[PDB]
């Protein structure tokens, strides 16, 4: 099954209200202008429990298991116009402290600065930093894995005649060191009577 | 050489609000020259496919498409109690269109794009062979699909081996006076086609 | 008076219940079952002087039944008025409305030696209606094709209401076949007013809210939000309704 | 047929042939055993905003 988990799957990061049944659930809104103070997105690293990940290929496979271990790949693709340029700071903050409220705080954690260009995708690899060898899929505070946030490193600059609002998509997969165990039934399927 | 060649289907218009399109194969080619003719006179068929999708737009257009081939894309009916018409799955060279909302009606597919007409996560379709068409990056997608089935050969009319889906995750967007018509064109070529069970042509 | 009229093979005389016939009586014969009278021949005798009937020759012979009724084609003149079809008779058909000729196929039937008509082929095929097209934010149900006599029905996706005809039929229209009714339109359904809340506001309230659109609430300074930060428009049976109660702002 | 109890059905339908050609796990609820019919299902569950990460370090 780990072969399946290592395949990128689109992440409904924008799991907001109303856009739970659109395609926009898979799009992170970004735009030109002075919006550095405004955070782009943020979520907890709960690949099988958080609503952001639990229904992805990685999340669904994990829900059949009680323990998981290994690194996670978050691939971000810029889906704007080729004439749009920008830079973003993708940060992973291990647990122990509240989520950052500013780019200064997030930069202090594990981060990568993404430059938009001919290569439209960048990968933020979440390393396995845990006191335990395994984490619970039904994560608690003891097995918390941290958070991921994005900030405008510089911003988005576009020329005349170019759309000012752009979108980003996030894909999630498992690295080659990922592993799960303790097979269990999944809570995403239920019935009340024989079909 | 008479069947293993590129056939181009009718193009589709990618609008700002376009849930997506799909085509079932080999039904989509039941009228493509001698490839369709061999299909009508034979009981068994077996062919790989080279699918080429084309969508060209300026560098001032932004958009992203998902081109994915789904083996055994058994669709589901909007009416949970009932079946689907062949017409609800495939119109031949004409594409079936997804929807941005739940669909109703008798014998019609539940074509809400989020569930992909199969009761699954649309974002999880990357497990199948797939490519993306990011207008800032590329303008075409190519997938080489061999023959996948639980049997060495099968009837091309009674069975749809795989379904080709095109789903824009990022809606097409442009500016004041850029080109508004951005089409998507699909070109498919059978590969290593074989036929068996020669007899009179079937009639639909 | 003559006695019984002469026996004629495969014909029966109308005697009308008597057995002695005055002079000049004319008796007519009718052919028996599976026999047809031969045009241009006498079918009657007459009682002559000397109590003697005039001679009559066999005037009945064979034929196929009237050709069976086809939904696709009708017999051409003069076959459509005829009932005498001896072996070797070839009739011709023409397409009924809703159908058109398949040129590679013959529209003729031959009466065979076993008194049956030859095998029927689809020399007239169904006339087809145009492509029904597409309904924006709706769907066309085509359950059995688009040929002459077909039915199709229209519906709208969740959050849209149908205005126009709900169905259409492929019916004959002069020289061809056409759809009875045009495609309908699926107009977006509008939800009721998102309810204001005590000690809170709606953030940038809009004029009209359609399917799945959301209203975001915010409490005034010094007030604590209890409930959903926003609600959204649901649409069922062509009627909109908010997903639930707005939040409370408590002091 | 393994299509009337939902858990084993969902486990088996993670592959097209049984394993070959894995499929995205069934997101929607099964309706009957004859078909794959489903009611339209949300992609996932909602949260408060796109940046919403709740504080866990607080007194
Ligand atoms: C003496 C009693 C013997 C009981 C026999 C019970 C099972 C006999 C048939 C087994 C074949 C079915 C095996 C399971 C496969 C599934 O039904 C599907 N075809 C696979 O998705």
């Amino acid at each position: 099954l780990m072969e399946i988990a290592e395949v990128d799957s689109v992440v409904p990061v924008n799991n907001v209200v109303g856009k739970l049944d659109t395609m926009d659930i898979f799009r992170i809104p970004v735009q030109s202008g002075n919006h550095q103070s405004t955070q782009v997105f943020g979520f907890q690293v709960q690949p099988g429990l958080d609503s952001v990940f639990k229904h992805t290929l990685l999340g669904e496979i994990l829900n059949y298991y009680a323990h998981w271990s290994g690194s996670v790949k978050l691939t971000f693709v810029f889906c704007g116009s080729a004439m749009a340029t920008g830079k973003f700071l993708l940060a992973y903050s291990p647990p122990g402290a509240n989520a950052p409220k500013t780019r200064k705080d997030a930069m202090l954690g594990t981060h990568v600065i993404w430059d938009v260009g001919l290569q439209s995708s960048c990968v933020l690899c979440i390393p396995w930093i845990s006191q335990t060898h395994y984490r619970l899929v039904h994560q608690d505070e003891y097995t918390s894995a941290g958070n991921v946030t994005c900030w405008y490193q510089t911003g988005i600059v576009v020329p005349a005649g170019t759309p000012t609002l752009c979108s980003i998509m996030c894909f999630v997969s498992a690295c080659n060191d990922f592993s799960v165990r303790l097979l269990k039934d999944t809570p995403f399927i239920e019935q009340s009577a024989l079909l | 050489v008479a069947t293993c060649r590129f056939y181009t289907l009718e193009s589709v218009t990618w609008e700002k609000d376009s849930p997506g399109w799909w085509w079932k194969f080999p039904d989509a080619l039941k009228d493509m020259g001698l490839f369709g003719q061999n299909m009508y006179y034979h009981y068994l068929g077996r062919a790989g496919y080279t699918i080429h999708v084309q969508c060209n737009a300026s560098k001032f257009h932004q958009g992203c498409l998902l081109v994915v081939c789904v083996p055994e894309a058994e669709m589901g009916c909007s009416d949970v109690g009932g079946t689907v018409n062949e017409h609800a799955i495939s119109e031949g060279e004409i594409a079936k269109k997804f929807s941005a909302t739940a669909t109703n009606g008798a014998h019609t597919v539940q074509s809400i794009v989020t569930n992909a007409g199969m009761g699954v996560g649309v974002g999880n379709l990357t497990i199948y062979p797939h490519q993306w068409v990011n207008l800032r990056t590329n303008n075409s997608a190519t997938i080489v699909m061999p023959y996948i089935n639980s049997v060495p050969m099968d009837n091309m009319f009674r069975h749809h081996n795989f379904t080709l889906m095109i789903i824009p995750f990022v809606s097409l967007d442009y500016s004041s006076d850029a080109s508004t018509y951005v089409p998507i064109t699909v070109t498919v070529a059978p590969m290593c086609a074989e036929y068996n069970g020669l007899r009179l042509a079937t009639s639909l | 008076d003559c006695g019984l009229p002469p026996d004629v093979p495969n014909a029966q005389p109308a005697l009308e219940g008597r057995t002695s016939f005055p002079e000049d009586t004319v008796i007519t014969y009718k052919c028996e079952e599976s026999f047809v009278k031969i045009p241009g021949e006498k079918d009657s005798v007459i009682c002559l002087k000397g109590s003697q009937w005039s001679d009559i020759e066999e005037f009945c012979n064979r034929s196929c039944e009237v050709p069976t009724r086809l939904n696709s084609a009708s017999l051409k003149q003069p076959y459509i008025t005829q009932n005498y079809f001896p072996v070797g008779t070839v009739v011709e058909y023409e397409c009924r409305p809703g159908y058109r000729r398949e040129p590679s196929l013959s529209p003729k039937l031959t009466c065979l030696q076993n008194l049956k008509w030859s095998t029927a082929v689809e020399f007239c095929k169904k006339k087809s209606c145009p492509n029904p097209g597409e309904i924006r934010n709706g769907q066309i149900d085509v359950p059995g094709g688009i040929l002459f006599g077909a039915t199709i029905s229209f519906s709208c996706n969740t959050g849209y209401k149908l205005f126009g005809s709900t169905s259409s039929f492929c019916l004959i229209s002069g020289s061809s076949v056409q759809w009875s009714d045009p495609l309908p339109e699926c107009r977006e359904i509008y939800c009721p007013a998102p309810p204001q809340i005590d000690n809170g506001i709606i953030q940038g309230e809009r004029d009209h809210y359609g399917y799945r659109q959301s209203v975001t609430y915010a409490c005034n300074k010094g007030f604590t939000m209890i409930g959903e930060h926003s609600i959204y428009c649901t649409v069922n049976n062509d009627e909109g309704e908010w997903s639930g109660p707005p939040p409370e702002c408590r002091g | 047929n393994a299509r009337r109890m939902v858990q084993m059905r969902r486990k088996l339908e993670m592959f097209t042939y049984v394993a070959w050609v894995p499929r995205p796990p069934r997101l929607c609820q099964y309706k009957n055993a004859s078909t794959v019919n489903f009611s339209s299902t949300n992609i996932t569950d909602k949260r408060d905003s796109i940046t919403h990460v709740p504080d866990t370090v607080k007194p």
